Parts: structure tokens; sequence; C-alpha cells
RNA sequence: AGAAGCUCAGACGAGUAGGCAGGCGUGGAGGUUUGUGACGAAGCCUUGGGCGUGAGCCUGGGUCGAACAGCCUCUAGUG
RNA sequence: UGAAAGUGAAUGCAGGUGGGAACGCCCUGGCGUGCACCAUCGACCGACCCGGAAGUUUGUCAAUGGAAGGGUUUGAGU
RNA sequence: UUGACCUCAAAUCAGGUAGGACUACGCGCUGAACUUAAGCAUAUCAAUAAGCGCAGGAAAAGAAAAUAACCAUGAUUCCCUCAGUAACGGCGAGUGAAGCGGGAAAAGCUCAAAUUUGAAAUCUGGCAACAUUUCUUUUGUUGUCCGAGUUGUAAUUUCAAGAAGCUGCUUUGAGUGUAGACGAUCGGUCUAAGUUCCUUGGAACAGGACGUCAGAGAGGGUGAGAACCCCGUCUUUGGUCGAUUGGAUAUGCCAUAUAAAGCGCUUUCGAAGAGUCGAGUUGUUUGGGAAUGCAGCUCUAAAUGGGUGGUAAAUUUCAUCUAA
């Protein structure tokens, strides 16, 4: 609100908490980010360091869908599953595998952080990484590609 | 490549259709009445100056110099070169 | 002049805005006057489903393409295969979309299936009462205004459930295959070059 | 023993610029108090009394004539 | 993570070491045990510098592809 | 010489129309500076203020010369998101969109380019008849003359097609009453209960006893805090009676399908907008960067041609769309 902040409590003190030797003044070092390589440069280099020039290469009309790509790690793989599905298939010895379909969670990209549980299971995606897919295929498993 | 998102024929395979032939799409084909009336106002009407003055350099086999030419008065090469080949045709037909 | 700790600002704000600030205050009394010409609109238009029915269409690009979303109308090619004329499509509720197209047999029959619901559950009532003709229902007694998503929603695909391992599959290098095909893209032009420039030169 | 209470002991106490904390006062909002009021509310005057370190608060007498307050929270064009 | 193309996080109980909250056992310590946090030594992922094993087909002699492995470099990582 | 026609004039000719005001919101044109960049010239302010023109109840935009690169979407507008992002910037200060996706709302179409050619089938006006009305104030119909129009008015066609053909099913009014019903509608009207006692007071609307009403204890007025004194409030999205309107319904009459239309197959044919597109250039604009749009000047196309696919060029493919 108002009733609990200052100028309640400077209420009778003279400058009103901005000094006298110095004053509070409209723009005493100048508006928004003016310097950065004149006069602000040592508050610019030590806590915004590579603010100034160009890096790498434009890209005209970037489009970001054709770039949409989320990943998920295989530590989740069996997360993304309904939880009476987890219980029929992990850990029992079935013919029938499991499957994933990744993309209908909303993934682009099976990443291989994390351990993955021994039951045979079908991970369907777009992408994979290469030790992703060993891991799959360690754990009995197989990755069909969707598209 | 089909159903990899990467490759060639990249995609989902979903069985193939043939579509109909949309009528916008037969624009720029030449039709009969207008082939005949085009040729009556080339009776007509003639050539235009820069017209004559390629026909002339295609005549002394200046062909780099009419194709350049007509690339200047047209504005884009690829509109010179079907100029240049009109106006080739319209020789041949006069020398038959 | 900028000495606190924190990102650098970014405020957008040396034009005269105040001039153009939009207030919502109006957002209650929008959803109220939309509701009132809503049912304004379903009192008005008699028996007649308040929307129109629409077809079952996918968006266009990787982000979105394995949704099914509402189109707009359905194609004259998929008009055609229900049995349904273009004029008459019109008049009874069906929109027409003279620019899609089906470049898929499964997306001509999914808007199929879905005009055959629309025409198996259409109750159209005879120009003049008393005389049906082609097309026309014979009673009209029960006829009622319902909703068009309960009689025919969009339906989304559904991953099949689990599925046996073939060996086809167990033998099958993934990420070799992705990296396999994204070179042969890469290069293909490259390769289409040294094939013309061996032609010639042989 | 309003445990957010009670109790015991020791050290200590200057301050501009400035920081923090707990309080006093004002207009409006929710709740509350069987709240005060034409048998005199609010306001105002006072060589009367009382409380608090203080911001302040209460009261006797005078004037006056229609409304106003305590507490818990909300708020601000609040000294 | 890199400018991008792209690739993309467990040798181990998700490692050692030092100090450490709380607990347990013993006679004040000792002994275990070690959360949180720092010091530090590694491991892993991406760039960077090498190294080119498969494998893919197209040029098989090649074209393309990138594995193991090494740097003590780097990242706003695990 | 008379005539026809063309062009250009006149009339206080017959009948119409325009201005001005308003301008919050709409469409344009024209167009700054203070300001910021701690100076300042590009930039910023700002495609803003001032100036000028022209609208409406909304305007503008709008049925792709649109996206996308997908398993593809599908007029326009607005919202959220994209996104403070791609990008532009003395790459400084700063500025800065779009496709997708979710929603609100949805609605589609009309000409030009066709020989009706066995029939200008088209239309303004004068006159006279009828009819009609929010209306003696409004809006038409039929007949008959004069004209307009072949230097092209109707019918038919709009690319999503279509047009001519080939049989064969299917479909059909720009109508008029009258009756009653069912809805909507400004408006005239209709509406419960203490003013009983005591105390204070100038006044009871206060205080206290005793009641009442309540689908009405909103709010006012009345000599001080009034549900019961008065207007109102609730019932009320209603009874009422007086006119209006709407979509159906009952039949009445007029209607020449001698017509028209959808659909289906064509061994077929398929007209599709020019000082415009495009190019160069100069300004001005944009986030558009090898020009994003607009404008001026110069040059000026084409016929599967022309656009567009956000790095200029030549070339070759592919999508998409079909401008003037």
């Amino acid at each position: 609100p108002t009733h609990v902040s200052k100028t309640r409590k400077l209420r009778g003190h003279v400058s009103a908490g901005h000094g006298r030797i110095g004053k509070h003044r409209k723009h005493p070092g100048g508006r928004g980010k003016a310097g950065g390589l004149q006069h602000l440069r040592s508050h610019f280099d030590k806590y915004h360091p590579g603010y100034f020039g160009k890096v790498g290469m434009r890209r005209f009309h970037l489009m970001k869908n054709p770039l949409w790509r989320p990943t998920v790690n295989l530590d989740r793989l069996w997360t993304l599953l309904p939880n009476e599905a987890r219980d029929k298939y992990l850990g029992k010895n079935t013919e029938v595998a499991p499957v994933i379909n990744v993309l209908q969670s909303g993934y682009g990209k099976v990443l291989g952080k994390g351990r993955l549980p021994e039951t045979p299971v079908i991970v369907q995606t777009r992408y994979v990484s290469r030790r992703a897919e060993e891991k799959i295929k360690q754990a009995g498993g197989v990755v069909e590609l969707i598209a | 490549a089909p159903g990899l998102v990467v490759g060639l024929n990249k995609g989902k395979t979903l069985t193939k259709r043939q579509l109909p032939e949309r009528p916008s799409r037969r624009k720029g084909h030449l039709s009969k009445r207008t082939a005949f009336v085009r040729s009556i106002v080339r009776e007509v009407a003639g050539f235009a100056p820069y017209e004559r003055r390629v026909m002339e350099l295609i005549r002394n086999s200046q062909d780099k110099r009419a194709r350049k030419l007509a690339k200047k008065r047209l504005g884009t090469l690829k509109r010179a070169k079907g100029k240049i080949e009109e106006l080739t045709s319209v020789i041949q037909s006069s020398r038959l | 002049a900028i000495h606190v700790k924190g990102q650098l600002p970014n405020a957008h704000f040396h034009k005269d805005w105040q001039r153009y600030v939009k207030t919502w205050f109006n957002q209650p009394g929008r959803k109220l006057r939309r509701r009132q010409a809503r049912q304004t609109k379903a009192a008005k238009i008699a028996p007649r489903p308040v929307e129109a029915i629409r077809p079952a269409v996918k968006p266009p690009t990787i982000r979105y393409n394995m949704k099914v979303r509402a189109g707009r109308g359905f194609t004259l090619e998929e008009l055609k295969a229900a049995g349904v004329s273009r004029r008459v499509a019109s008049t009874i509720g069906i929109p027409v979309d003279h620019r899609r197209r089906n470049r898929s047999e499964e997306s001509l029959q999914r808007n199929v299936e879905r005009i055959k619901v629309y025409l198996a559950h259409l109750i159209v009532f005879p120009r003049k009462a008393g005389q049906p003709k082609k097309g026309d229902a014979t009673d009209v007694s029960g006829a009622e205004q319902t909703d068009v998503a309960a009689v025919l929603p969009i339906t989304q695909e559904a991953v099949e459930e689990a599925k046996p391992i073939t060996e086809e599959a167990k033998n099958f290098n993934a990420f070799s295959t992705l990296s396999n095909e994204r070179a042969y893209a890469r290069y293909a032009g490259a390769r289409a070059a040294f094939q013309k420039k061996r032609a010639e030169e042989a």
C-alpha cells in the first residue's frame, strides 16, 4: 500500500533521504543506458561483458516452428506413460513391449541422460542421441524414427 | 528417408492422391482466339523502335549486342532472351 | 545512471504511450454482450445449430502436424465423395472451402465420414410444409437445437498401445540412419554435379 | 503463563549525510462493539484537571446544532 | 553448447579428499556417520586442437560419415 | 439547297444533386521542433503535434498475383501468443515485425474479356391510369409517346470454373390478401403493511411499550435516525388495452414452366484486366538488412505466361498464387 512505505517516515526530514551534498537531481548521470563506453564503462565491463559489438551471422526471416525440437531424457521416458501402463509393463516379462510416442508428449528428440530399466520398450521419436539409443537397445528395447 | 524427418523424400507417407487441376493454373496457356487476335494486331501495328533495332542487330549477327540491348530495354535478362527468341522467330518466318 | 544489479533496462516508453493506453474495465461487459448476442442468435436462427460443422485438418508445420484441429470448410472433392453438391451444402449448413484440397486419401476420408455423420443426423425441413421433396425429412416434430461438437467432435489420433518388437526393428541403428540421411541430403547436390561433369568429360 | 506472557542477571547509552525498527495523527473501505448522539454529534474557545520521553490522548466548563467514534484488517490526493 | 552446421550430459553407491549439522556407540573425549555449504582431485556433455574405427552409397581407389583415444583449453553445463 | 450526324454552347428550360457544421472513434495527404543520444550532424522524439481533405454508425480491411516447405494450412478484422523475438541502428542511444498455434466472429460473391443475331430481348424521362404508405408527406405497377443505347443495354460466364455439347433423374413464385395463434415493442394504467399509547422536543421521523407487512428492510421526501406518513421499491422477462413490428400457420386470389436450375460424361474447348508488371534511378518510408512499401523520372514485357518463396547475379528445377 502506501502507509507502510517510506516518504511516510521521511516526513519531517529535509532532503527525503537523498542527501544534502548532491541532492536529488533529474538526470545527473544521463538518461537510460547512455554511456557504457565513456563513463558507465566500469559498471558495463564488470557486470555486463560482451554487450558491445557483433558476434555471428544474421538469419533473415527466422521461423521457430521448423526448429521446434524439445528434448526429453531417458530417465523421464517411463513417466511419459500413464500409471496403468507402467504397472502393466514395468518389470514384467511380456511378449508385447510398451511404446512411448514422445512426439505426442511434446518432444522432438530423446536424449540419453539418466538410466533406463531393463524391461524392453519401443520408443517412437523423430531424433535420438547416439548413446541414448545405446542405452535403449541395452535395456532390450528398440528406437523407431517417426516422421 | 520416407518417414525419417531428414533425407530427400522426408515426411510421413500417407498414400497419395492426384489433385484435380485448378482452372487458375491454366492461365498462361495460349488460346486459339488470342493467338489469332495477336497476329492481327501485330500486322496492324508493327514493331516498336527498340524491337526494330534488335531485329537489325540479329540480322547483322551481333547476338551478344542484341541480347545486351534487349536487357537494357526490358530490364531483366530473362525477358530479353524471350524477346530475342520472339524476334528471331519473326525473322525466320519473314525469310520463309 | 544504472549502477544496480539486474539486467540492463529495455523499456520501450519514449513515445507518447499514455495517449494509447488500453484498459480492460469493459471486459465483463463485453463478455456479457457476447453472451447476449450468442443467445439472441441461438433463439433467432431456429432449430439450426449455432455453429456449422467443420472439417478435421492438420496444422501446417512440424511443430503441430501431429495434432488435429478444425478447418474452415469442406473441399469440393470431399463434398463430391459424400454425395453433396456445393450448391446445397451452403444451404444445409456445410461450409465450402474452394481453396483447400485433399493431397492424401486419409484427409479425404476423415472429412467424408464427417459429412456422412452430419447427413445421417441432419433433419432437413421441407421448403413447403407437408410436401417433402428429395432430401426433405418426413417428420420434423422432434427437431431440436443440438451441439455439433456433441454430435460430431474433432477426434485426435491416438498412438497405438504396446506392440511386439520385431527383428527388423532390432537390427536398425536409428542414430546412424539419421546421420546417413542428413549427409545424403546435404551432398545430393554435389553428387548431381559430379555425375554431370563426369558425363561431359566421358 | 494477552508464552506475542512472566521472571533473573550483566554490560552499555554523543551524532550530520544516510540506513533500519517500533509507534502517533488524517480521509475513505470490510468486519466488529446490545458503541456515543437533539436529555446536544461534529467543530470551536479555555489563567481547570489528568496521561505519555515524545508524536499525541482524555476530560471539566463555555459556545454550538446533526451526525460521529473504539478495536481488527483494507486503502490513500495522509501530517 | 556453438557464429553456425550441428551434437548433446552415470567407469564408480551419480566418485575421492579436507572441514562439517544432527544422530549412534564407548570412557570428557574417542569412535563411527555425514545433511548443508565451501577448498580441492577427477568423471561426463558442447565448443576448440588433434586422431580418423566402423558404417552409408556415390565417385568403392573413392565420396560421405563419424567410433576409440588423446589436449590439461573453454561454457552463463551435467 | 435542304437534310443527316459529330462536336461544342445557351436557357429563371424539366427534374435532381453538391457545399456548411460535427469530427471522440475511420480513411488519407502534409508535416515539425522541443526531447534523447549526458555535446552533436545519421538516428530518437515520430511516419507524432500543428495544418489540409473525406466518411460512417462504425469506418477501414476482405474472399489470396496469401502462407508455408508440413501428414500441409486457407477471405478480412480483433484478442492472446509468437515477442522485446528475427531484424534495423554514429550496431551507440534506441527501435522492432510476421507465419504458426489458441480464441471472438464467421458469408460469401460481382463484372471485363462470348454472336441474342430467327429478331436491344435492356433502361431514364413525359403523359395517363391504377395501386401502395411509418406518410394525403412514402414506394411502385401497367399502358402509351419521346428519347438513351449497336462506339453495346439485358440474358449467359468468372477460373472454385465455366462454355458448348451428350441422356436423366432431381429441384422451382422477387407474388398478394384475410384469419387466428405464437413472439418482440416504445406506453396509458394497476400495487403490502401504525401515523396506536407514553417520554423528550418548537417539530417524533428519537427513546420506550404494543403491533403489522415483507417476492417490498433499494433510495428519496416529509418541521431530528420513518419498511408500515408520502413517492417509490418487490411481485414485473406481468396483468392490462392501444398501436406497432417478426417468423411461422389456415386458406383466398394471381401466377404461360412454351421456362428455369442443380447434378453427371466430354478425346473437346476454355476469351481471364498494359505506360500496367518488371527493371534502373532519385526521394521518402519499413524490423525488411544487395530497396519493405509508396512516389517521381527513364526504359518498357510476356503467354504455361506473370507474381512470391525475406543475400545480389546467371542458370535449372520445384512448390504456391493468379495483379494491373
